[PDB]
RNA sequence: AGUAACUGACGCUGAGGAGCGAAAGCGUGGGGAGCGAACAGGAUUAGAUACCCUGGUAGUCCACGCCGUAAACGGUGGGUACUAGGUGUGGGUUUCCUUCCUUGGGAUCCGUGCCGUAGCUAACGCAUUAAGUACCCCGCCUGGGGAGUACGGCCGCAAGG
RNA sequence: CGGCCAACUACGUGCCAGCAGCCGCGGUAAUACGUAGGGUCCGAGCGUUGUCCGGAAUUACUGGGCGUAAAGAGCUCGUAGGUGGUUUGUCGCGUUGUUCGUGAAAACUCACAGCUUAACUGUGGGCGUGCGGGCGAUACGGGCAGACUAGAGUACUGCAG
C-alpha cells in the first residue's frame, strides 16, 4: 500500500524527468513541501506552488529544461527508508558525487543542505542523494 | 520572417496529418486538435521553426555550404528534380544508395568511371565494340544515370542535408547523424522529432504543400547564392 | 443476503442516529446477522467451500472491526460485546 | 602524437561444408594523452589487417575526457555492458590503478591517478565498454553550475576550486615556457 | 459504476500455525453403458515381456473419510504511486450530431487479447495486465553428481508425503 | 625459463621412462620429459608443504537474483511480529543541538629526539575510533494527551457472470 510519501515523490519526479514531462501533481504534505523548498533553493527544480483539489491540498512541481534538452537531474536514490534508517554524526556527513551533489539532512534547524550543515557542525538522518 | 502567407498555406493544406492509426505520440506538443480522425499541424510553431530554418540556410549558404536535396516519393520527384536543376544544386530524387555520403571513397571511383564513360561516348566509338557489350554499356548508362544525379555535381561532400518524409527516408537522416552533418527535414505526425536538428512542420503527402515548401527553401538558397 | 426491510430495521435499531449507516455498530450488526443466517444455511449445506471462503473473509473483517472498536474505546467495545452476547 | 595499445588477440573461426575457416579479431585503444579517447574493434584474417581495421575504427570514434588538471572530477559508477567498473579520482601521484583493459584505455586517455575496480564479466570488450560509459557519465563543475543556475562558489567546494586554480596556473606557466 | 450519507489511522504483507486443492492410489458400502493399466491370444522383427488387432479385471461413477503431491507455467508473491500510443472484446454510467433507429460521436471506471516507444535484459524478449523507475513485507538460490537420498523427527491404515 | 608469468636452443629415449597450480605435455625428428649450455628471478637465503584474508560483488547492509541457467511455496483466511492515507494539541522516552566529565598501560597514525646509521631503545606530545553524569535545542524519525479524510469499509440504486 501507500507506505512512503518521500520515496514516492522522488520516484515520480525522476520518472517525469525520464519521460521528459513538465508538470507533476502529488498530494501535499509538509515533508514534500519543504523538500520542494530546498530543491528550489539549490536550483535543481524550476519552481513549485501549492493548489487545492477535490479533497485536500496538492502541490505541483515544474521540471527544469534548458536549450539543449539534456536532463537537469542525473539520478535520485533514497538511503534512509522505513526499516533501514541510516543516520550521520557531526563528522561523518556523507559525500555525494564527490561533493558535487546534495544530501538532504534533517538537523535541529530542519531539512538543510550538507555543506552548510557541516559549516554549522550539526547533523542527522540523510533523506536522499540528489545529483 | 516568412514568405508564404497563412491563407496560401491553408489552401495548400500544409496543416493536415495522417490518420489516428499512424501518428506517433512524439507529436503531441505539435498537434493542436483532431477533427474527423485527422490531426492538424500547429501554425505558429510551424512559422517559428521555418524562420529558424531560413536563418540557418541563409547562414550556411552565405558561408559557402553544400546542401543535398533528398526526396523519393512519386509525387515530389518531378518537383525536386525541376527546382534542383533550375537552381543548379545537387539532388537525389529516385534511389538512395546506402551510405554513399558515409562511404564516399567507394562511389568516387564510380563517379570517375561514369565521367570516363561520358568522355569515351562523346568521342563516338560504338562500332569498335561488339553489339552485345554495346547494349550492356547502354543499359548501365541508363541504370547509373537514372540512379545517380547529385554526386555528379556535388563532388566536394555536403555541409547540410535536407530530407522529405523521414520515416521512409530514415537511411539518409541516420547517415547524417552518424556523420554529424546538420539535418533539416519535414516532420509529419508520424515522425521522430529528435532525428531532425531543424524540423520544418508540414505534409510530405500533399503535392501542394510539398511544392510550396521546396520552392520556399529553393528561394532561400537562391537568395543566399546571390548574397555571396 | 439480507434485503431492504430487515436490513434497514437493523441499521436503525442498532444505529447511533436515524441517519448514520456506516457506523462500526451497524457494520458489526450486519456482519453478525449475515454470519448466523448463512451458518444456519451451511449447517444443512456441507461442502460449499466457496461460501466457507466468504465465512472466513467476513469473520476476519469482523475481527478487524472489533479490534478497532476495542482500541478506540473499551466502554463501547464492552457494551457491544455484551449486547450481542458473544465471547470476543 | 597518439598512444597505441593492444589488449587482446583472438582466433575466431567459421565453419563451412569443407571444414574450418579461421579469422582474427583485435581491439585497440587510441588516445592523445590529454583527455581524448578513441576505441576500435577490428576483424580480419591476419594480425596486420586486424590492427589496421582497429586503428581506423578508433580514429573514427573519439571521445573527450573532462579531467581536472590531472585527475577525475568525481567518483563515477559506470554500469554498462555486462561489467561494473567503478572509477574515482585520488591524491596526485597515487597512479592509475585499474585492470588490463581499463589500464590501457586510461593510459591512452592520459589520466595519471585513478582508483578502479571491475565487479564482474572480466571480458576485455565489456570492460572497455563500461569504462567508456563511465567517462561519458562524467559531469564537469562549470556546466553543472550552469545547468543548476547557481554560481561556481555556491556549487563546487573551495578545495576543488583551489585545485583548479593551481592547475590553471601550472598550465599557464607551461604555456609561457613553451612559447619562450 | 454512479450519490458520495456515515466510521474517522481501522491499511498493507505475514515466520511458526491453521483451511481449501488436478489426476492417480487406499478403506467401507453401492453403482458400473462406453473407455481403459494389468493379463491372454493374433501380427512384425534375428529378437518385442512395445508401437498394431481382438477381448477385458482394477479404475473411470456415487456417499463418507483419507494422501497432499503436478512443466500446481505467465516457469514472474502480494499491495500501492508514476511513466508515450495504436487496434479488438465484455460490463456499467453520461452527454451531443440527433433520425434521436446508428459498434453514430464524445467523456468516464473495471476486466481481458495483439503490436509497438523511451527503458531494462547476456540474448530471446517484457513493454501501464512491465522483466520500466521505487516503496513495504514473505519464501526461495550460492558449481555438477551424490541426493530430494540414508539416519533422526512429524503426518498418513498403507502406498507414501 | 608452453600460456597464464620477466627467462631458449642443442643433445638422449618416444603412449616408455616422466612433468604438472588451470589449461594440459611424449604414438621417432618435445622451447612442457632427462642432460648440457645459455638467460631470468631471488640472495645468506632460496623453494616445497599447511593454516588465514584479498581478488570472491563466490552469502551482495553499503553491494546479487528468482521467465528460460538456482529459486516464487498450490492458493487463500489469518494469530504473534514488521510497516501506515491530511491537517488540526503537551511531555521529549527513536534523535541530533554545545559544553565540562571517562577513554589504565602498551599498539596504530603525525612531528621531535638518541644509540656512528641498523634492529634496539632514550624524552615529551599526540593517538587513545566506546561509555558514565550537570548545562543549554525540537525539523524528521515513536508512545502519550484532542479533531478532520485523498487509503479502507459501510450506506442508496443498478449491473453481467
Ligand atoms: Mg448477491
Ligand atoms: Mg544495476
Ligand atoms: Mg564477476
Ligand atoms: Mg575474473
Ligand atoms: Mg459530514
Ligand atoms: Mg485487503
Ligand atoms: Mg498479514
Ligand atoms: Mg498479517
Ligand atoms: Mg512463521
Ligand atoms: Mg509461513
Ligand atoms: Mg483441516
Ligand atoms: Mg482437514
Ligand atoms: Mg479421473
Ligand atoms: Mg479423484
Ligand atoms: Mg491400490
Ligand atoms: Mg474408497
Ligand atoms: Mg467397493
Ligand atoms: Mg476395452
Ligand atoms: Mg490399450
Ligand atoms: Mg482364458
Ligand atoms: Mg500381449
Ligand atoms: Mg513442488
Ligand atoms: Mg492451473
Ligand atoms: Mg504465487
Ligand atoms: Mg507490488
Ligand atoms: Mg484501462
Ligand atoms: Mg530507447
Ligand atoms: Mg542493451
Ligand atoms: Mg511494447
Ligand atoms: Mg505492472
Ligand atoms: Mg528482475
Ligand atoms: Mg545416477
Ligand atoms: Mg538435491
Ligand atoms: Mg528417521
Ligand atoms: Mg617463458
Ligand atoms: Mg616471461
Ligand atoms: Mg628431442
Ligand atoms: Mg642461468
Ligand atoms: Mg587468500
Ligand atoms: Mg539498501
Ligand atoms: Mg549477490
Ligand atoms: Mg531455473
Ligand atoms: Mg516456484
Ligand atoms: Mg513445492
Ligand atoms: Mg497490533
Ligand atoms: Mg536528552
Ligand atoms: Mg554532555
Ligand atoms: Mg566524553
Ligand atoms: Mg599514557
Ligand atoms: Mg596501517
Ligand atoms: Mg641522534
Ligand atoms: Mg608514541
Ligand atoms: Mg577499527
Ligand atoms: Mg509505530
Ligand atoms: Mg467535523
Ligand atoms: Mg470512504
Ligand atoms: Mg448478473
Amino acid at each position: 500500500t501507500m507506505t512512503d510519501p518521500i520515496a514516492d515523490f522522488l520516484t515520480r519526479l525522476r520518472n517525469a524527468n525520464s519521460a521528459y514531462h513538465d508538470e507533476v501533481t502529488l498530494p501535499h504534505s509538509k515533508l514534500k513541501a519543504n523538500i520542494a523548498e530546498i530543491l528550489k533553493r539549490e536550483g535543481y527544480i524550476s519552481d513549485y506552488r501549492t493548489e487545492d483539489a477535490r479533497v485536500g491540498k496538492s502541490l505541483v512541481v515544474q521540471l527544469k529544461y534548458g536549450p539543449s534538452r539534456e536532463r537537469s537531474i542525473a539520478g535520485l536514490r533514497r538511503v534512509s527508508k522505513p526499516g533501514l534508517r541510516v543516520y550521520a554524526k557531526s563528522t561523518n556527513l556523507p559525500r555525494v558525487l564527490g561533493g558535487l551533489g546534495v544530501a538532504i539532512i534533517s538537523t535541529s534547524s530542519g531539512l538543510l543542505t550538507d555543506r552548510q550543515a557541516a559549516r554549522q557542525g550539526v547533523g542527522g538522518e540523510v533523506l536522499a542523494y540528489v545529483w | 520572417m516568412a514568405v508564404v502567407t497563412m491563407k496560401q498555406l491553408l489552401d495548400s493544406g500544409a496543416h493536415f496529418g495522417h490518420q489516428t492509426r499512424r501518428w506517433n505520440p512524439k507529436m503531441k506538443r505539435f498537434i493542436f486538435t483532431d477533427r474527423n480522425g485527422i490531426y492538424i499541424i500547429d501554425l505558429q510553431q510551424t512559422l517559428t521553426y521555418i524562420d529558424k530554418a531560413y536563418e540557418f540556410v541563409k547562414e550556411t549558404v552565405a558561408h559557402g555550404g553544400t546542401v543535398l536535396f533528398v526526396g523519393t516519393k512519386k509525387q515530389a520527384q518531378e518537383s525536386i528534380a525541376e527546382e534542383a536543376t533550375r537552381v543548379g544544386m545537387p539532388y537525389v530524387n529516385q534511389r538512395w544508395l546506402g551510405g554513399m555520403l558515409t562511404n564516399f571513397s567507394t562511389v568516387h571511383k564510380r563517379l570517375q568511371r561514369l565521367k570516363e564513360l561520358e568522355a569515351m561516348e562523346q568521342t563516338g566509338g560504338f562500332e569498335g565494340r561488339t553489339k552485345k557489350e554495346i547494349l550492356m554499356l547502354t543499359r548501365e548508362k541508363n541504370k547509373l544515370e537514372r540512379s545517380l544525379g547529385g554526386i555528379r555535381d556535388m563532388q566536394k561532400v555536403p555541409s547540410a542535408v535536407w530530407v522529405v518524409d523521414t520515416n521512409k527516408e530514415h537511411i539518409a537522416v541516420g547517415e547524417a547523424r552518424k556523420l554529424g552533418i546538420p539535418v533539416i527535414a519535414i516532420l509529419d505526425t508520424n515522425c521522430d522529432p529528435d532525428v531532425v536538428d531543424y524540423p520544418i512542420p508540414g505534409n510530405d503527402d500533399a503535392i501542394r504543400s510539398a511544392a510550396l515548401l521546396t520552392k520556399v527553401i529553393a528561394s532561400a538558397v537562391a537568395e543566399g547564392l546571390q548574397a555571396r | 443476503a439480507l434485503t431492504a426491510e430487515q436490513k434497514k430495521e437493523i441499521l436503525g435499531q442498532y444505529g447511533l442516529h436515524d441517519t448514520d449507516t456506516g457506523s462500526p455498530e451497524a457494520q458489526v450488526a450486519l456482519l453478525t446477522k449475515r454470519i448466523q443466517d448463512l451458518t444456519e444455511h451451511l449447517k444443512v449445506h456441507k461442502h460449499d467451500h466457496h461460501s466457507r471462503r466468504g465465512l472466513l473473509l467476513l469473520v476476519g473483517r469482523r475481527r478487524r472491526l472489533l479490534k478497532y472498536v476495542a482500541q478506540v474505546d473499551v466502554a463501547r467495545y464492552r457494551s457491544l460485546i455484551e449486547r450481542l452476547g458473544l465471547r470476543r | 602524437n597518439y598512444i597505441e595499445r593492444v589488449v587482446s588477440i583472438n582466433r575466431v573461426s567459421k565453419v563451412v561444408k569443407g571444414g574450418r575457416r579461421f579469422s582474427f579479431t583485435a581491439l585497440v585503444i587510441v588516445g592523445d594523452g590529454k583527455g581524448m579517447v578513441g576505441v576500435g574493434y577490428g576483424k580480419a584474417k591476419e594480425v596486420p589487417a586486424a590492427i589496421a581495421k582497429g586503428v581506423e575504427e578508433a580514429r573514427k570514434n573519439f571521445f573527450r575526457v573532462p579531467l581536472i588538471g590531472s585527475t577525475i572530477t568525481h567518483p563515477v559508477q559506470g554500469e554498462a555492458a555486462a561489467g561494473v567498473v567503478m572509477l574515482r579520482p585520488a591524491s596526485p601521484g597515487t597512479g592509475v590503478i585499474a585492470g588490463g583493459a581499463a589500464r590501457a584505455v586510461l593510459e591512452c586517455a592520459g589520466v595519471h591517478d585513478i582508483l578502479a575496480k571491475s565487479l564482474g564479466s572480466d571480458n576485455a570488450i565489456n570492460v572497455v565498454h563500461a569504462t567508456v560509459a563511465a567517462l561519458k557519465l562524467l559531469q564537469r563543475p562549470e556546466e553543472v553550475a550552469a545547468r543548476r543556475g547557481l554560481p561556481i562558489e555556491d556549487v563546487a567546494p573551495a578545495g576543488m576550486l583551489k585545485a583548479r586554480r593551481e592547475s590553471e596556473a601550472l598550465a599557464a606557466a607551461a604555456a609561457r615556457e613553451g612559447s619562450a
